[PDB]
This record gives structure tokens, sequence and C-alpha cells, in this order.
RNA sequence: GACUGCCUGUUUUUGCU
RNA sequence: AGAGAAAUCAAGGCAGUU
């Protein structure tokens, strides 16, 4: 095939050209992707005027579709530039004489290009804005998310989120995992037509603008949303102020001895810096049904040890991230209840994310405190998965 | 540093797998590494079923062709824990496992099933079913073979310990870089002084309170001049017949006289030529000239080899440190008149910038507030100044090559709304070849006067021009300006800014106690003018704050950025007196010493430091 | 200033706008720094005793000194051990979730901190070219170096890039054997990548082999040097100050440090170094609930803060926070090297002290004639000049902040602090005037114990609290935004039309956002900067830009191409393209021109890319411009030709083939960083036979291409 | 010496945190 | 000359001839 033939060759000419560089270690191009002898960014403010208007001020990869002259104007040059491999210089003007005489492209590729920004001006040409009311405002800045995202994510499952949009087979379980399916899909469909090899650096940034929420800090007289964040100068200001217009899983306690009894915890960082974080914990007997999505199925809580389990679940579908809120909710498995990670928190929120995430790196503690055996009736796996050709399924779980 | 007994293949393969130098025994455990891979790939030694090899090999793999190979077998391994290898004839995976005691049958995971050895060869049973007899065989002598190295190297406990745990982190620093890094203190690498915690009770000093404002010293000598490089105030434009900068230029060239009235010492008279010839030569078509005798006194060609073997030929014989003075002078007196002068009222609007467009009615109340501003502060004579400025800075900057040797023109002209052109003067360029940011430029400014001084222009030579019954001066100077100031004043317009947010807050202030924006408010307000109280009405307040702020733009010098922010704590201290609240200070504070080391020679330091001086002292 | 100063309507702080000399010439350096790098290394030794006396101070190496002999009246380099130890016990018992966030971040996020970061930083001192060169260069360089000595391969932490540096001074000598051009003045070309009735020509370059040797004192003087330079564009102060770097062999110790110092700061109330902890200072001003008592408000800086600074001082704190967390031996044995290292600091002297003879003047070093620094002959090793007491430069400022914020906690001292470098300020609540004036000498005693050193005349206090300043934000019953401290930031940037626009509309949104512009203000700003933006694109008057656009009948449609204004207000956020598409400026037809991914001009970039305004602390902004064909790169300077070291030119283009070929076959690294072991080319290799593989092919034609592959 | 040709206008020891 | 302020620019290198 052509593009794996062109590979071949630019393999064969880098071992060639480049033996030394070719020759360090893969983690080295996280510094020589920068190598570069230029100081272009040396206070550019104070050379722009003249370094426009300089002969052949401009850098151009070489092409056939520009001429050498065009109606008597030199469009570019051909001696390529010091210290670039595959660029030269030309005239100021051929970034205007490709905007009239240049080659064209898929309306679909300008779309997905032109996509964050897009949607950002239909959000702008979108709303109603009220009158202007002046008055002694008084504005506080509050750390909002400023640009909406199309799906809520952590910041920590950006890039594997991110890695599963364009390279699903260079992945590992694990990032597969702390990916966020649900918005995958959404970023695919809209993504795709420039998803290819030539715009994949470019691709990324713009599936990272509509999948990142950075927090910035910005003035408020109400409490923004989202979508008015990114609209907070023209909204608010000290003078006036125009008026605009366990996790994902169902419980249903159902069947219980005793209510969820509330043991609070203290945690003492020092014996004058305390943290007091309580947790639900079932007493006695209790049948719980749970629910998520397509799967479905309830478990015996005979203390805080889960007596048995069982689930209805269609065949090789990931189940671990809904039975680690099964044992969320009924402190089943430990640490992440009564003893630390190893660190002392400081909040329930920060405590409830860190028991998410241990838990989801290594599911340990749940097969031991769960239990196996050496069988084949079993469905699931220690990997907490469906049905599956598997070994040592885990124990005292049967079918719903 | 490779074992003998270990192939240079695996070494090479196992040198970058994990970080062996930070790691405790970090040799050993690489050691047992390379045993593991090569149990495994001595392991399937041309063992084959089907079409393909019997075991395939996990550790130290690529992970995205492990993933292939695993999709291509429908099983999914996680990376925290996959197996070593796996057999695809049984369709089970194994892990080699050097265990010591060999008593440890306990599973370690239940997703692969272990196979374990006891370092001297023997397998655990199960282990010995699983695998050919051949097998055994090999294990048995590549155990036996690191056994002889492990006891020959004395390290029958590290590699123990390394079978048992994991890898801990360790950082070690040697004896001889620790010599060098304490060399040049008193104390060890890791510092355990031998005295008791505790904080001294030390007595210091009472603080006082600033009664009375401090008094700014006023500097007395010669009167400054005017250092600025273009004119200021005291220029003037002749109006011209519609058409473009050649067509006028040409007129110009055409219709004059030139006479010299004042010929100053730094700015000989023979200078003229050289502005008739580039005015010539602009006339006819082409804005860059050649040299002319006239140009080395002009634009000091070959100034520097001169001076140089003049300061040869005058020695002294001392090789004293170089001692620079600066010399101390006065408020000029015609600081004042240039600040009246620069307020006055013109007919025209000299400040034209390009409406932003208007989508919302926050836009529409932004842009009125701005069409009001730009009323307010353009037909003023600061503003033509500073389109003059504008002009002269950009014709020349953007036609400064920075790498040329022939003189280059570039004239100052303006256009009023009935499109008579306005030639305030012309810019001379001259032979640059600056590359540092301290490197100045050769220029020859003529400048259209209003009115000759001599105390404050001293190096100006004065010319008169005749140009159709009409008597203008023309002023000639030769000055060195470089690239930092002639790019950031061509951005001069940015003074604007300051006036312009100074009246914004007063008229949003006001809209927003009548919760009603008007546009229309005068405010009065109240200042220190002439020591007594008097008012304004924020027009011409607004007005003369922008002919200050552009007379301290164009004489930034470092004493003026310095007094400025020295003189901000002077301000703040005012503000907070006036508030009838008490400053008080530490013991040596005197903080009108960092303000009178920055009033030196500079005009409007001077200007400002009377202003303040003038004001009351004490708030009662 | 009698203008400046409203007695009605508006406030006089609302005024300190005015009392800016911005937007002109900003104040440059002529000459040699060498006189101010000598009187910032004298200046240290002269304050230690309170009776100047610099010869008995230069034979102190460790600046410890007893309680009597600060000078209360006067700055004061040193410090107090026992005082240090205390205050840090004390900052240690307070800030307990600061100190469980450090030991998180060391046990959790320093074994993982790789040495790539190294290369995100700037100009920094080489060892090996006795030059200031870029960082990803001097990173490859000494990495290098240290792979030919050690005979091993560097790992991609930062742990092992450090132990590296640790073994390599174990050694006695050391070589480098890199590579130089020859003749720099014997331009070659080759007539290469192109014959199609369009030649192309790449220049050739030749190339040698340095084989320089070091020797262990050599090396260790190299890693002890810190280059120096002038500070340009400092605007704020009338005398010139001097700036320095310090080489690659100390900077991932140093950057260590700093990061658990963030780690520590970002999460201490009395810090203003964070980012997001300048904005902690309006929640205290606006806490003003005092129930009818004193309460001050002390603003102020402190002087020769580099100079008056021990680095054993910061040294022992360290340690302290180290030893009382449970930190191994090892973790203080690795946040110590930094501070011995700078306390054995060989400051690069310039060019020499000016000597004259009448009127010409000669460049004669320390050493040579007399001069006022005659005391710091016996310092000189060189050209560099060594200096045990004071930091001479700000490589240290959050680990400062550390120093200073120990030294607040104390039990007399009851108010609020927030401190950032240099300034800082205090906010006073006692009950009667003569506590409040006691508080406040506690609080000037304390500082000169470790060493601060606040100064006399900087430093104001307000009674009744209220009025005050703190980096350039004046606070009157709250903080007034101030326009002229970011004037010299709305010139447009000097990298292409599209990134300048996107940085000037930010940059104008980021001021009305934080205050210091509002309606009018960003109105006019955008009003200007659009100026200034088509005036600097040839887009004004006639041009060559808008002559080929007259004679070529190319309509303009862009802001770059002299088209009227699109971005109003309320869109600095929008972009240009997609504003001009939907209000229907931008037809389907140009749009698939300029935003065709096969265009020869555009340059990719990332979406955040450095930004200072002028030698000021360099930031982050966003860069949300689509690549279309207006976002290309300037042409490269050309003054490295003519140079024995040119051949870093064939290394960089090397590297950029290398990193062609890749970013093709590994669509991750992108995303994230790389973390595949093993070298490039073996990597590139499986890739290639995966990929090839992977594919929907004959089996032949899959054995071809394998067999192609070598 | 000067005198022919070539090169560079941020990379000449000079914008660090 | 001048710019300027605590010391610099007012062109600098290289090859050949000499
Ligand atoms: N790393 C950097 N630190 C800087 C820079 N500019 C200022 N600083 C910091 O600011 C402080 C330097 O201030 P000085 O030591 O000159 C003290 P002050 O401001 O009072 O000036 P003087 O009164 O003239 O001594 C010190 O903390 C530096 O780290 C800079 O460009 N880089």
């Amino acid at each position: 095939e052509c593009t794996l033939r062109a590979l071949v060759e630019e393999y064969n000419g880098a071992c060639k050209e480049a033996p030394k560089e070719m020759s360090k270690q893969f983690t080295d191009y996280n510094t020589f992707k920068r190598y570069t002898t230029s100081k272009k960014d040396h206070a550019p403010q104070m050379r722009l005027v003249y370094s426009v208007r300089k002969p052949w001020p401009i850098s151009m990869t070489p092409s056939k579709e520009i001429p050498l002259v065009f109606n008597g104007t030199k469009l570019k040059d051909t001696i390529l530039d010091l210290g670039e491999s595959k660029r030269t210089r030309a005239n100021i003007v051929v970034p205007d004489y490709w905007s009239k005489y240049g080659s064209q492209t898929s309306l679909e590729v300008v779309n997905a290009i032109l996509y964050a920004e897009d949607l950002k001006v239909q959000r702008f040409f979108s709303t109603e804005w009220g009158e202007i009311r002046y008055g002694r405002m008084l504005p506080f800045r509050k750390p909002v998310q400023a640009c909406p995202t199309i799906e809520e994510v952590n910041p920590a499952s950006i890039p594997h989120t991110l890695l599963q949009v364009f390279c699903p087979q260079y992945t590992t379980l694990d990032s597969k995992r702390k990916a966020h399916m649900g918005a995958v899909e959404k970023l695919k469909r809209v993504m795709e037509p420039i998803c290819k090899v030539q715009t994949q650096e470019s691709a990324v940034h713009i599936a990272r603008s509509l999948i990142d929420s950075n927090k910035k800090w910005l003035p408020t007289v109400v409490d923004h949303t989202p979508r008015t964040a990114e609209m907070a100068h023209f909204l608010c200001s000290k003078y006036h102020y125009v008026h605009t217009n366990i996790r994902s899983t169902k419980f249903s306690i159902l069947n219980s001895d005793h209510p969820r009894i509330e043991v609070k915890k203290v945690f003492s960082l020092s014996p004058d810096v305390q943290v007091t974080i309580p947790y639900r914990r079932f007493k006695g007997k209790a049948k719980v049904y749970f629910q998520n999505d397509q799967i479905q199925g309830y478990f015996s809580c005979t203390d805080r040890q889960i007596d048995e389990i069982k689930i209805s679940a269609p065949k090789n579908a990931p189940l671990l991230e809904p039975l680690l809120d099964i044992c969320y909710y009924g402190s089943f498995i430990e640490p992440g209840f009564e003893q630390t990670f190893g660190f002392y928190p400081a909040g329930k929120r920060e405590f409830v994310d860190s028991f998410f995430m241990h838990h989801s790196k290594d599911h340990k503690a749940f097969l031991i405190h769960m239990g196996l055996d050496k069988d084949l009736s079993l469905p699931l796996s220690p990997e907490l998965n469906w049905k599956e050709p598997a070994l040592s399924k885990v124990c005292r779980v049967t079918e719903l | 540093d490779r074992p003998d007994h270990i192939d240079s293949r695996v070494w090479e393969l196992s040198e970058t797998q994990e970080d062996w130098i930070t790691q405790v025994h970090g040799h050993v455990r690489r050691v047992v590494e390379c045993w593991k891979y090569t149990i495994c790939c001595l392991i399937s030694n041309m063992h084959t079923h089907r079409g393909a090899p019997q075991y395939d090999v996990f550790k130290w793999q690529d992970r995205s062709t492990i993933e292939w190979i695993c999709s291509k077998k429908k099983v999914q391994y996680p990376e925290r824990d996959t197996p070593d290898l796996y057999d695809n004839e049984r369709a089970v995976a194994y892990k080699v496992l050097l265990v010591s005691d060999l008593s440890d049958h306990s599973p370690t995971s239940g997703i692969y099933h272990d196979l374990a050895f006891n370092l001297e060869g023997e397998a655990e049973e199960s282990c010995a079913l699983v695998l050919r007899g051949s097998q055994l065989q090999d294990i048995k002598g590549f155990l036996c073979r690191a056994l002889e190295w492990v006891v020959s190297n004395n390290l029958t406990q590290e590699v123990v310990e390394t079978i048992s745990g994991e890898a801990k982190l360790q950082f070690s620093v040697g004896t001889t870089f620790r010599t060098l890094l304490k060399r040049d203190t008193d104390w060890d690498v890791i510092p355990t002084p031998r005295v008791e915690p505790n904080v001294p009770r030390i007595e210091g000093r009472r603080w006082t309170q600033m009664k009375k404002l401090p008094l700014l010293k006023e500097k007395e000598g010669p009167p400054s001049p005017w250092r600025a490089l273009l004119l200021g105030a005291d220029s003037e434009y002749i109006v011209c017949p519609p058409g473009t900068d050649q067509e006028a230029i040409s007129w110009i060239h055409s219709q004059s006289e030139i006479e010299c009235i004042r010929e100053s010492k730094s700015t000989p008279a023979s200078v003229i030529t050289c502005l008739t010839s580039s005015l010539q030569s602009f006339a006819e078509g082409n804005p860059v000239r050649s040299r002319i005798h006239e140009d080395i006194i002009a634009f000091g060609i070959n100034k520097k080899q001169e001076k140089k073997q003049s300061a040869s030929s005058s020695a002294s014989g001392e090789w004293k440190r170089a001692e620079y003075q600066v010399e101390e002078m006065s408020l000029p007196p015609w600081v004042e008149e240039e600040m009246v002068l620069l307020r006055s009222d013109q007919e025209d609007n000299w400040i034209e910038l390009e409406k932003n467009a208007i989508y919302t009615e926050v836009d529409g109340v932004a842009e009125g507030l701005v069409d009001k501003y730009i009323e307010i502060v353009g037909r003023t004579k600061v503003a033509s100044v500073i389109e003059k400025w504008q002009i002269a800075a950009t014709r020349t900057f953007s036609q400064l090559h920075t790498d040329r040797s022939r003189i280059t023109a570039c004239p100052i002209i303006t256009r009023d709304p009935s499109g008579n052109c306005q030639f305030w003067g012309m810019v001379l360029l001259g032979p640059h070849h600056v590359k540092r940011d301290t490197d100045n430029a050769p220029l020859l400014i003529a400048e259209i006067m209003g009115e000759d001084t001599e105390e404050k222009y001293p190096k100006h030579s004065v010319f008169s021009l005749k140009v159709e019954e009409k008597q203008f001066l023309l002023s000639l100077k030769i000055t060195s300006f470089s690239r930092n100031k002639l790019y950031t004043f061509s951005n001069i317009r940015r003074v604007l800014i300051q006036p312009a947010s100074i009246y914004s807050q007063v008229v949003l202030s006001r809209a927003a106690e009548n919760n009603s924006l008007n546009l229309e408010v005068n405010p009065e307000i109240q200042l220190y003018l002439e020591g007594a109280q008097r008012g304004m009405t924020l027009y011409q307040w607004v007005r003369m704050i922008l002919c200050l702020e552009f007379l301290m733009a164009i004489y930034n010098n470092p004493q003026m950025e310095g007094f400025l922010a020295n003189m901000r704590r002077l301000h703040m201290s005012r503000h907070a007196m006036m508030e009838r609240r008490q400053v008080f200070l530490p013991f040596g504070s005197r903080p009108e010493d960092k303000v009178n080391e920055c009033i030196i020679n500079n005009p409007i330091v001077a200007y400002l430091a009377k202003g303040w001086n003038s004001m009351p002292n004490v708030y009662y | 200033m009698n203008l400046f100063t409203p007695l009605s309507e508006i406030n006089p702080t609302t005024t300190q706008e005015l009392l800016y000399a911005y937007t002109g010439p900003a104040p440059v350096a002529y000459g040699t720094r060498t006189r101010a790098v000598l009187e910032n290394i004298i200046r240290p030794y002269q304050y230690f005793y309170k009776e100047p006396n610099v010869q008995r101070a230069l034979d102190i190496k460790t600046g410890c000194k007893e309680p009597e002999d600060i000078n209360v009246e006067g700055p004061s380099s040193g410090f107090h051990t026992a005082s240090v130890l205390k205050l840090a016990d004390n900052f240690f018992r307070k800030y307990r979730p600061a100190m469980e966030k450090l030991k998180y971040w060391i046990l959790v996020k320093l074994p993982k901190l790789k040495y790539a970061e190294l290369s995100k930083g700037r100009q920094t001192y080489s060892f090996i070219h006795k030059r200031n060169l870029p960082a990803p260069i001097a990173l490859e360089e000494t990495v290098e170096f240290l792979e030919q000595n050690l005979r091993r391969k560097i790992g991609p932490t930062l742990l092992s890039y450090c132990q590296a540096i640790a073994d390599v001074m174990e050694l006695d000598e050391t070589t480098y054997e890199g590579a130089r051009d020859p003749r720099p003045w014997d331009i070659q070309l080759e007539e290469i990548d192109s014959d199609e009735e369009d030649p192309l020509f790449r220049q050739v370059g030749r190339e040698e082999t340095y084989t320089i040797k070091f020797s262990r004192e050599e090396l260790w003087d190299q890693m002890r040097t810190l280059n120096t330079m002038w500070k340009h564009l400092e605007r704020g102060r009338l005398n010139r100050r001097t700036i320095a770097t310090p080489s690659m062999l100390i900077r991932g110790f140093v950057k260590i440090v700093e990061d658990a110092a963030k780690e520590i700061l970002e999460n201490v109330p009395t810090s203003g170094v964070p980012v997001g902890g300048e904005e902690k200072l309006a929640k205290l001003a606006s806490k003003q609930t005092f129930h009818t008592a004193v309460t001050g408000e002390l603003s102020g800086d402190q002087e020769k803060f580099n100079e008056c600074l021990d680095p054993d001082a910061m040294r022992l704190m360290w340690t302290v926070f180290l030893r009382k967390l449970g930190c191994p031996d090892w973790i203080m044995e690795l946040f110590n090297i930094p501070f011995m290292v700078f306390k054995s600091k060989l400051a690069d002297m310039g060019e020499g002290l000016v000597y004259t003879k009448g009127k010409l003047t000669d460049r004669k070093p320390l050493g040579e004639m007399p001069s006022e620094f005659d005391d710091l002959v016996r310092n000189v090793v060189g050209n560099s000049i060594s200096c045990r007491l004071g930091m001479f430069m700000g490589m240290y400022n959050l680990t400062s902040t550390l120093l200073a914020l120990i030294s607040i906690e104390r039990e007399e001292l009851t108010g609020s602090h927030v401190e950032s470098s240099d300034d800082f300020i205090h906010f006073f609540n006692c009950k009667t005037h003569e506590e409040m004036f006691k508080q406040a000498e506690t609080l000037r005693l304390t500082l000169k114990l470790v060493g601060i050193n606040m100064s006399p005349s900087k430093c104001i206090l307000i009674s009744p609290a209220g009025i005050g300043e703190f980096n350039s934000k004046f606070h009157h019953r709250d903080f007034v935004g101030n326009v002229a401290t970011e004037l010299p930031a709305l010139v447009p940037n000097g990298t292409n039309p599209m990134t300048d626009l996107a940085m000037g509309l930010n940059v104008i949104k980021h001021s009305v956002n934080t205050g210091q512009m509002n309606l009018c203000t960003g109105a006019l700003a955008m009003r200007i900067f659009n100026h200034a933006y088509k005036y600097a694109y040839m887009a004004l008057g006639v041009t060559r830009r808008t002559r080929f656009m007259e004679e070529n009948a190319i309509t303009p449609l862009l802001t770059n191409q002299g088209a009227s204004p699109v971005h109003s207000f309320s869109t600095m956020h929008l972009d240009e393209v997609a504003l001009r598409r939907h209000l229907g400026l931008l037809d389907e037809e140009t749009l698939r021109r300029i935003l065709n991914p096969n265009n020869p001009v555009t340059q990719k970039g990332d979406p955040s890319m450095f930004f200072r305004i002028e030698n000021k602390m360099p930031q982050i902004m966003e860069d949300y411009s689509v690549p279309s064909c207006f976002k290309y790169t300037l042409s490269r300077n050309r003054t490295i030709q003519d140079k024995p070291h040119k051949a870093l030119l064939n290394k960089e283009e090397r590297y950029q083939r290398v990193t062609s070929i890749i970013n093709k076959l590994f669509p991750e690294v992108l995303i994230q960083e790389a973390s595949a072991p093993g070298t490039v080319r073996e990597s590139l290799k499986r890739r290639l036979e995966l990929v090839v593989e992977r594919s929907d092919l004959d089996e032949e034609r899959k054995k071809r291409i394998l067999s192609r592959i070598f």
C-alpha cells in the first residue's frame, strides 16, 4: 500500500541520514521534539514591523502549487531555510495568493476544524440579552469552568479519553478503564473527517478544547454556569450587570432489617488538627437491588461482608466500577473506610475520589474480601467482567 | 558490567526496561530480571505447534504488539499485572517467579497460572508438569550457572532480598562529591546544628509617625533643553494641494526658499544640502538616495574611528577608574507653556480610529463612551502631536530595513478631512546596521517650527522657509534613535488609554450612582491648582492629563521610572492623610531620599516635583 | 503631581494608573555588568557585621551569627540558627495539611518526575559551549555528556538525571567529543529533494570532533558557575540590575526543590506567590469586620533580598521539614545539594571594569589595577568570582517566600501576612496602638532574624486599615484595577496574524476580567490594537501586500488583509474565522482554501504558548485560533552562520527528521508523553511491522514490505 | 595597512525565575 | 557631532590579494 511504502522509505531515510539521533532512547522524544536553535519567542513584539517587510519574510514547506513567479512577483525561494529540514522561504503575499488561487478541501473537514469555534459563535448568537442595569456591583473572583464542554470529564481522564478517540488500538486495558466512555463516541462522530495522519496534530487540540474544563478565575456577581462564564467580560463588571436568560447507581434498599447506620470516624492528622468523616454502613441483614444501564441484580448484606452477589449483564460487558460503587455503599472493602491510603485525607470529596481511583487501579481488595474458587460455572472473572474464558473465577456469585 | 552467564542481547534489552540506578541493589534486580527473561526465552526454544511458536513471550515487549497478540487470542491483560509468557497450546498463561523457599505453592494471582523455581533449579510440582523435561534441564543449567556467579561475587543476600521484596528508591552521594559540596560550608550534607531551638528577644527602635508629607528637593542649574526626538507643541504643518505624498513633496521642493536664521554648533548649517537632495529624490520618485559628501557630517559616518584615533592621540597616563557624571539641570520655564499649548483647541479631529463592530447593546454603550472620549481629546494640539509622532515613528521603523547603507527619506505627511496634505516635516534615515537593543540608528529630522527659543532648542538649527508668501521656520537636528524607541513610539497612540480610563471610571461611577448612563456628564472636580483648591470640568482636566502623559511618555528615562516608582508610595500616603488617617514609619524611614535620587536633569520630573511640593504638606 | 490628585469625585488611589510612564521607551542597559555583579557580591559581605568590615566577612562560610550581631538599624546579611530551627518547627506545627501534601508529592509525585521538564525552560548557561543556549539544546548536550562519560543510559525520570549528575563528579577526568563545522565560511549548495523544473537546494554541513577534556575540578567549577546577564527593559528602577542563569548540572535539583516549595506554598494561606494566591488578598481585604479595634495595614518591600539571604538558612529549614515529616536520609540528601552548590557559587564576572586614561577607555579585569572592589581579588577564579553569602539572583523565590513565612509564625504576631518575594503586606488587628507598634517591630526584627531585611523607606503603615499596595495592586476599601500595568502588552505579537489577534483579544479580555479595564477602556484598547495590527502586517496605505491584492483581484476578507473590523467588545473570545463565517463574511470557497490542510504556509503550534509582557514573569495564554493559511512562521535568523558552532543546525535538522518519522507512526505522543522503553530505532521498527501486519493486505505484500525494511 | 569579494541584522559573553 | 546616562552605539566578522 502506498502510505506503508512511504513510511518504509521515510524510516530508511531516517536510518541513513541520522544514525546517531535514531540511536537515542524513545523517551528522549519529549526533549528533542523541541530541539531548535531558533529564538523567535524572545521579545518578538519589537521585531514584527521590519521582519514582515524583509525580503523572504516567511517560512514555507516546498510545494508545487506555488509558482516561482506569479504576475511578476517572486512568490517563493529555491533555497531551504537554515536549520529547517523541509521548509524554505517565500514572500509574504503567499498567504494572500493561496486565499484565491489555492487548492480546496472537503466541506466536512472545514466543519471539523471549525467545530469548537463555531459552537462558541452559535452560543453567542443563540441567547437573548437583557437590559443593562447600572449600579455599584461588587464583583468577586471565583474559580469557574470557563469553556462549556460536550460532556463532563475528570481532569485525569482527558488523556485516556483522547487516546481512545484517536488510537484505540495503541492503549492498555487500564487506560481504557480510566477513559470516559459516553463522551468518546460524540467526539468520534464529530471528529471523524479530520482524524487523519495529516491532521492528527490539529485534531487533538480541538478535541481537548471541547473536553477540557479549565478552571479560570473570573469575576462574578451571580453564580455562573459553564455557559455564562466565557462571556463574563461583558455581562458583569464594577458598574453594570446585564441579566442574561453513589456516582451513577440506584440503591433501592428494599428489604433491610435495619436502616443505614452512620459510624462517624475521626482521622487525626495531629492532636490539634483532626478530620471527621462519617461513612454509611449496613447493620444486620439487607437485600439491595442495584441497576446500572443494562446491568441489574441484587446482593445480600451480612454485616460489612458481601455474602453473595448475582447480576444480569450482557456478555463481555465491563462491570468494575458498578461493583466498586456496590462496595462503597455498605463499606464492604478496605482500605477506604476505616484506614487511610497511607496519607491522611482532607475532605470527604477528596477521600471518595481517592477511594475510587485507588480501587479502580487495583481491585485486589474486592477479590480478597469477596471470594474466589476453581471452577467454570461462575459468571465473572478476577478482572470483574462478565462471561469470558478465564481461570480462578470469583466465588460466591450466581446468575439471576 | 554484564555477567558472562547472561546473554548480551537480553542485557542490552533490559538496560532501559526499569531504572536500575535509583533502586536499592539495582544491579542485582537487573540480573534477576535477566534471569527471568532468559528462562522465558529459553522456554519455547524452537518449540512450536500448529503453525506458530508454542509459547509467546510478553516480558519486555512493546505493549502495543502485546495488546495486538492478546486481541488475536481474545483475552485482555492489564499492565500492572501481566503474565510473563502465555501458552496458546493449553490456552493458559504463566509467570516465571523465582522463590528461594520453593514451599510457597500458594498462587500469587488467579489470572495466570504461576510457575516457580528454587534458585538452584528445582521447580514446583505443577511447574514440572506444565513443562517438558528438556526445558527443566535447561532451567537447571541456567540456575546453577547463575548460582556460581552469585557465590563468586558474594551477593547471596542481595539476591534473596530482591526476589523477596519489591524495588526501593535511593539516591546516593559519593565520598568524592561530598567533600566538594562541603568545601564552602561549616555544616554537613544533613545540617545538624547542636543549638537549642529558641527565638531570641531582640531590642529594636520605635516607630515614628510621618506628621507632614516629605518635600522633594529642587536641583539648581541651567534650564533643561528639549531632549525629545520630535518638536512637540512647537510643531506646525504646511497646507498643500490634495494629492499623494510625492505630489506634495515636489510642490514643497519647487515653491520654497531656504535660508539659515540660526546655526547651532551641534548641527552644522551645511547639512541642509542633504535635506534638499532627499526632497528632490523623493519628488522624482525614488525615496532611497545615495550618499553625498555632507552625509558623513550629517549622520556621523566613520565617526567611531575618528574619535578612537583622537582618543589614542590624546593620552594622559594614569588609567583611573571611570567616573561618569550626570549634569544636574533645574526645571526649565517652557514646561508650563508646553502644557498650556498642548491643551489648545484645534479645528479638526486628530484621532481617527476605525470603529469596532456592534452586535450587542453592551458594545453600543462601549463605543459611545469611546466616541465621546475621542470627541473630547481629538480636537486638541496634543492629539495632533501624537499623530505626527506616530507617522514619524512608523514611516521610519517600517522602512527601516534594519540593514542598509543608503540614506532614506520618510516624510511626515497627514491629511485633513478636506483632503489637503499637511507636511509636518521629514525624517532622514541614514546608514544603519543596528543589531543590539542599544544600537542607535542615525537620523536627521527636519521639522516645521512655530517659534524658536534658543534656551529650549540649543542643538536645533533654524532655517527660514518661504512657501507662497508664507514664512515658516524649519528646524534640522542630528539624532540617533534606537530600534526599541522607534518601536515604542510607533505605538504612541497607547497613551490615550490612561486618561480614557480615568474618564471612563468617572462616567461609569456617575452612571452607577444614578442607575443610568448619561455620557454627557460634566462633573466638577476640585484640584490644588496654584496652591488653592480650584475646580475643573473633567473635559480640560482629561485633556491636560493627556498632555502630561504624552510629555511623560516621550521623556521616559530611568530617572522618570524610578521617580514614579518611589512617588506612588508618597501619593498613597497623601491619600491616606487626606482621609484623616495617620501614617507611621520604621526607624530609618526617609521615603523622600529614594525619590530625590531620581530628580537629576529630566524636565518633566522637575515639573512633577514642583507640582508635588506646591501642595499642602500637612492635612490637619 | 497636582493634577493626579483629585479632591472630589474619584479618589487619588484610582489615579495611581497615571503614575506610570509606560508606553514610552523602557530603560535599557549599556556596557558591562561587571560593576553591578561586583556590587551585588560585595553587598552581602558588607552587611554581615554591624560595623562594615569586608575583609573579616570574606572568611565566613556559614552566615550564622549571634543574636546581638544583627544590625537592627540597616541591612544585615545572615541568620540565627536557633531562631531558624524554632521558626521552622512552629511553621511545621501549623499548616499540617500543607506538610501532608508535601509528603504526598515526595512519595507519589517526585518518583515520576521526568527530566524532560527541563526542556520547557529558557536560555541556560552551557558548560560545553561556554555560552547561553536554548534549554533543549543544553539538556541534549548534557545528557549526551553524562551518557558518554558514565557509559550507561539516562533514565527518563529526573531522579535518574540527578543521580547521574551526582555520579559523574565521582570520576577523575571526563570528555565530551562534540561536533564542529571546520569552515563555516564555505557554504556549499547541493541539488536535492527536487529536480522537476523547480530545483530545490539545501546547504551541506561538514563536521569535526571537539574532543574536549574536563577534570573533576573544572567540571565542578562549571557546575558552580552561573552566567550573568543584564536585565534589559526593566521598568521601575533608576539603577539597572543583573540577572544570572545557572548551568544545566544543577537545574534538575533546583526544579525538585522549587516544585516541593510549590506544593507547600499552594496550600498555605500566607503566600501570594501562587498564581491563584494573589486573589486571596482580596478576601483578606474584604475581611474588614473589625469590632472597633485598632487595625493597621503595613505594605512594604524588602531590600537586598537576594543579598541578605544565606542559602544555609533555607537549607536548614528544608532539612527540618524533611526530618519532622519522616522522610528517609536520601530525601534530605537530595534537597540539600542545590543550596550547598550555590553556597560555593561562582558568579561570572563581566568583560571587565571600565578604566579610563583621559578620554579612551579599556576593559580590564578585576585583579588588574586598583578599584573599589580590592577586597574581592582573593575570590577570583579565572573570569568568575565566588561569593558564599547571598543569593545573587532569584532562582529560589518560592523557598525564599517559604523562609519569610516560617519567620512569620510566632506567638506575638497575630495578624494576616501575604508574602510574594520582595513585596508583602500585613494586616494587624490589635486592641491598642502600642500593641500594634510592638507587633510591627516584632515583625521587623523577626524578618531580620533570618535575613529578610525590609527596606525602611519602602514600608508604610496606615493605622486605619484600608489603603495599601501589593504587586502594583492598590487597595482602597477594595482593589482598584490598574490599566497601566499591562499597557506594554497591547502591541501585537510577532508570530503570525491569527496568533497575534488571538493574543491581543485575550489580553484585553483578561484585563477586563481582572478589573484593570472596563467598557470604554477595553473598546479603545481594541480600536488601537486593530490599527497597530493592520499597520504592522502591511494592510494600511499603499504597500506590497495591498499592491499584490490590487493587481490580482484578491479582495480583502480578513482583518490582517485590511477588511472591516469583525470583533466587537462582546466577542473577544470568538475566533475571527468562525465569526466571519457566521456573519456571512467568508464564503465556503475561501474557507476550503485557507483552511485546507494541504497549505504549504501554515505552521502547526500549541494552544498554550509563552507570553512575557516585557522582561516580566513568564505567563501562559490560550491560542485557540484555527490553523488557517495565515498561521505561518517567520523566517529563521541567519546570524548562526560564520560561527564554528553552526553544526547545531545539522543536529536540529536531523532531530526534526526523527520527529517527522515519529508523530506519524505513534498517534499517542501528541496526547501524552513518550513512555516506551528502548531506542528510537527499535520502537519505530516494531511499530512499523505492527502497522503493516495489522493492515488488510496480501501476505506476500506484507512480506515484501518487511523485506524492504532495514 | 587598504581593498576586492561573501555573510549578518535577537543567536556577538546578553530577556533567567 | 549626536543619542545617552553610571557606559555603550556611531557597523561588525570571514576568504583572497597585499
Ligand atoms: N529570578 C528573578 N527574580 C527577580 C527578577 N526581578 C526581581 N526579582 C526578585 O525580586 C527581588 C530583587 O529585588 P532587590 O534584591 O533588588 C530588592 P529591592 O526591590 O528593595 O531593590 P533595592 O532597594 O534597589 O535593593 C528578589 O527577590 C528577586 O528574586 C527577575 O527578573 N528574576
